[PDB]
């Protein structure tokens, strides 16, 4: 394929991310950024990463009867931790903060005597 | 696209419930010191 | 369109989660303050 | 999703306390 | 093995070519020359990012080589958020540590001021 | 005797030739045609058992179709580390409350 | 008459043919013989059951049949069409179950406080 | 619209703080 022979099958119904190695050879060997992550058998030519909410990243390669293949960089950014700063939430954050400290201050006033 | 928001909305209820329990003990313990 | 659905919900849920965790930390600092006065005064 | 209006459960379940303490204060004074 | 560096803030996504550069370094998104959209120097800028129609494969071919004599391809999937920030371990720790100190210092101020006045 | 369930875009449909012998499950909504039955949206998870009989291709051969949909819509995942924290802290906070009440009463 | 028995937990789906339990049952899925092949132990024949480990929605979902061996294969008249989304640690929840736990939580707390309140009054 | 559900929790959380304290001035 011009020596770009590892693909990604995305847009699944579930969040999984699957990688395909484009060759034909027994004893498929899978790399991950210059090092092994395990052997493989045949009839199952896909390597599983996980759900996209864990946003996997890295460089991967697939081996074959030929020489070293070329890597692929995967970059996922699914937020799952987004916070809105729209001048309305920060207003509610400061209000709850100032009220709590004011209330605790009245208690410490009475504690001294 | 997902339903993982549901557990987050369920965990928020637990944090709100614990706040009331901590409010009680702080109020309760200050009274014993004042009503010595 | 369907842009509102669940995305708008999860933005506010995260805000409340970290807001209410901070208020829970404020209760522990008061508990340490009060429990020293109780222990000393009551011996 | 389940239902967004389940935060009303915690609110009123402590509002019961606020009504009761209004009765006991009014009873004595 | 230098990867691409991606900087996203709000709805503007900037990614960096540095590895190849030096003549013009072209870009190819889903086999189409990208040419709102930023260029120039060794990085590309996308102003108003939209998830569904902007995603996929990118390459950085320097001056005349066919966009196949590269070393790796990039696959990205990012959903933007307007006026929006994400919380990592560093950000959650700094707010927690600051919050404890600011209340503790203020609260102990009242105790001594109350005791001094009384 | 396969009875081909025609799944619409956001709907479930049953296709046959001979009149259905209802057994149990979701009643569904009938369209303009007999033996072509709507079972509602995928989100509701239709279930049940429906019968039929032969056709022009195959004569007098009984069948049985059991529908079972589990597209969880109010679906909730579980995090064992999170649920452990809530239960552990709730146990501690109850003991502190009981200790405080005992100080007044005793 | 007897409907199929289906149980799902985690990423496991278990089925048992209810038609005739007096003999061992061979299973065919979408006109393909499975079960008892003694390989790929993700699926495994059982005396009256069949286990599907790591259930996949796209494949592994269609017309499942049961029939006793010795009888000719497709004379069975029980076809089950199922389509399920299976994920790890997933569950179905509603408005009633969450409120039950909330009320139970106050009951155990409220009972404990009143018990020690009255018990300490013995002195 | 569950910000109102967060709003009224605050306004009535401190209403119980003041009310419970007044129970012991008059008793
Ligand atoms: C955690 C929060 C609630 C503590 C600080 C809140 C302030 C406003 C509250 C909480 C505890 C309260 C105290 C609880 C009980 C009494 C009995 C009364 O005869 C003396 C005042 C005193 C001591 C109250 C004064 C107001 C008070 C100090």
């Amino acid at each position: 394929k011009g020596n770009h022979l590892v693909k990604v099958y995305d847009y699944q119904e579930d969040g999984s991310v699957l990688l395909t190695c484009d060759a034909e050879a027994k004893n498929i060997t899978w790399f991950k950024d210059g090092k092994m992550i395990g052997f493989l058998t045949e009839d199952k030519k896909k390597w599983n990463l996980g759900s996209n909410a864990k946003d996997p990243r890295g460089m991967y390669q697939c081996k074959g009867s030929q020489n070293k293949s070329k890597p692929l960089q995967v970059y996922y950014r699914m937020c799952q931790n987004c916070i809105e700063l729209n001048a309305a939430t920060i207003s509610g954050f400061l209000f709850a903060e100032i009220v709590s400290i004011f209330v605790l201050a009245v208690g410490v006033y009475f504690i001294a005597g | 696209h997902t339903e993982k928001v549901n557990m987050m909305s369920l965990t928020v209820l637990g944090l709100r419930m614990l706040f009331a329990k901590t409010v009680a003990v702080n109020f309760l313990l200050t009274a014993k010191l004042f009503f010595l | 369109k369907d842009a509102n659905d669940t995305l708008l919900l999860q933005l506010t849920n995260t805000s409340a989660y970290y807001t209410y965790l901070l208020l829970l930390l404020k209760s522990v600092v008061y508990f340490a303050i009060i429990t020293c006065c109780l222990l000393r005064r009551t011996a | 999703l389940l239902d967004p209006k389940l935060c009303y459960l915690l609110d009123g379940i402590l509002f019961i306390y606020g009504v009761i303490l209004t009765a006991l204060f009014l009873r004595v004074k | 093995q230098t990867p691409y560096k991606v900087s996203i803030s709000g709805t503007t996504v900037i990614l960096t070519c540095p590895q190849y550069p030096g003549s013009e370094i072209l870009w190819q998104h889903n086999d189409k020359n990208i040419g709102n959209i930023g260029s120039d120097e060794d990085h590309l800028s996308l102003k108003e990012f939209s998830e569904l129609e902007q995603s996929g494969y990118y390459v950085c071919y320097p001056r005349g080589s066919k966009p196949e004599d590269a070393n790796f391809y990039l696959y990205l999937r990012a959903r933007v958020c307007e006026n929006c920030m994400e919380m990592d371990v560093m950000s959650v720790a700094t707010i927690v540590i600051v919050d404890i100190c600011i209340t503790g210092g203020l609260l102990l101020l009242v105790y001594y001021w109350s005791k001094n006045r009384k | 005797f396969k009875i081909p369930i025609e799944e619409l875009e956001d709907r479930v449909f049953v296709n046959c030739n001979t009149s259905i012998t209802w057994v149990e499950g979701t009643v569904g909504t009938l369209l303009s045609d007999i033996t072509r039955l709507d079972l509602g949206k995928r989100i509701l998870d239709p279930r049940g058992i429906y019968r039929c009989n032969g056709t022009d291709i195959y004569k007098d051969k009984e069948s049985t179709v059991q529908v079972h949909y589990r597209m969880c819509q109010s679906c909730v995942e579980l995090d064992p580390a999170t649920v452990a924290g809530i239960i552990v802290t709730d146990v501690i906070a109850t003991l502190l409350l009981a200790l405080g009440v005992f100080c007044f009463a005793g």
